[PDB]
């Protein structure tokens, strides 16, 4: 059982490291997506 | 609603089973965690220790 | 009457109530179907163990958590597809084992947070996210090696 | 069948409109007339057995 396809390279960033945020709609299926709706205002406390 | 019904069980029978209570709580209307909490302590009592 | 704005059926895999007129994958299925059927990259959502196989690097460190972040650019690992649909990660001496995680049906968008300024920022989703991955120590080769 | 608003995420209900019937939310504008028949059937399990007894 050798790895028989696809030896696969992995590396790491740190671009984004400190601005990147996942964020869930637990409510909203994958199937409708928020890039038709336009925002109006983003409050944040980092 | 959506997050509870979720959260209890997909299956068609448990929506079955669950939906007598939703119809309840629709009765009242309570739909915020204010509401609620104020239902809460009106049925709490003073049990002064 | 719009086909996208629709009401929803509870089962997401069946959401579309109304027609016009699954199976559950493996590692080996996953990223054999996203890599020889499709060239597109795709965005994955991973969780890794707590600690890797590494020392923070003059990091003040007591065998501490080695997480992700402590870790340096460039080539970090290794991900062998084994035959009969084993997925291995080596990642250096140890090989972590990984899974599917629960398959979220829910909308999952993985957004970047730049703040450019003090008072400004810049929100920037970078694309959805389809599947979740498991990764964990095989702590029966680590047994049985002594 | 159980359904909730996309908009806000509470239990739709059944009403009446002007131009039809629309299920409603009680917490947003959210509305959807009901275009054509919408059914939701129970199936409800019959009394399929009948059992004679006196058996040895
Ligand atoms: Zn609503």
């Amino acid at each position: 059982d050798d790895p028989v396809v696809q030896e696969i390279d992995v590396y790491l960033a740190k671009s984004l490291a400190e601005k990147l945020y996942l964020f869930q709609y637990p409510v909203r299926p994958a199937s409708m997506t928020y890039d038709d709706i336009p925002h109006l205002s983003a409050k944040i406390k980092p | 609603d959506q997050e509870i019904v979720q959260m209890i069980g997909t299956e068609e029978h448990v929506m079955a089973a669950f939906g007598p209570s939703l119809e309840e709580c629709q009765k009242a209307q309570i739909f915020t965690q204010m509401q609620a909490l104020k239902y809460i302590g009106n049925k709490v009592r003073r049990q002064r220790m | 009457i719009i086909n996208i704005k629709k009401e929803k059926r509870e089962t997401d895999e069946e959401t579309k109530q109304i027609l016009r007129m699954l199976p559950k994958d493996v590692s080996v299925a996953e990223l054999l179907r996203e890599l020889s059927l499709t060239k597109e990259e795709e965005l994955l959502f991973l969780q890794l163990p707590d600690t890797l196989p590494g020392q923070p690097p003059t990091q003040d460190i007591a065998e501490n958590a080695c997480t992700l972040a402590d870790l340096t650019e460039g080539q970090v690992g290794k991900l062998l597809i084994r035959k009969s649909g084993r997925v291995q990660l080596l990642l250096g001496k140890v090989t972590l084992d990984v899974t599917m995680g629960t398959a979220c049906s829910f909308l999952q968008e993985l957004v970047s947070v730049g703040l450019g300024d003090s008072r400004t920022g810049e929100m920037t989703v970078l694309g959805h996210v389809k599947h979740k991955l498991v990764c964990s120590p095989d702590f029966e080769s680590l047994l049985d090696h002594k | 069948m159980l359904l909730f608003c996309p908009g806000c995420g509470n239990g739709l209900i059944v009403e009446e409109g002007q131009r039809c019937h629309r299920f409603a939310c009680n917490t947003c504008p959210y509305v959807h007339n009901i275009t054509r028949k919408v059914t939701n059937r129970k199936y409800p399990k019959l009394k399929e057995v009948d059992d004679v007894l006196g058996g040895a």
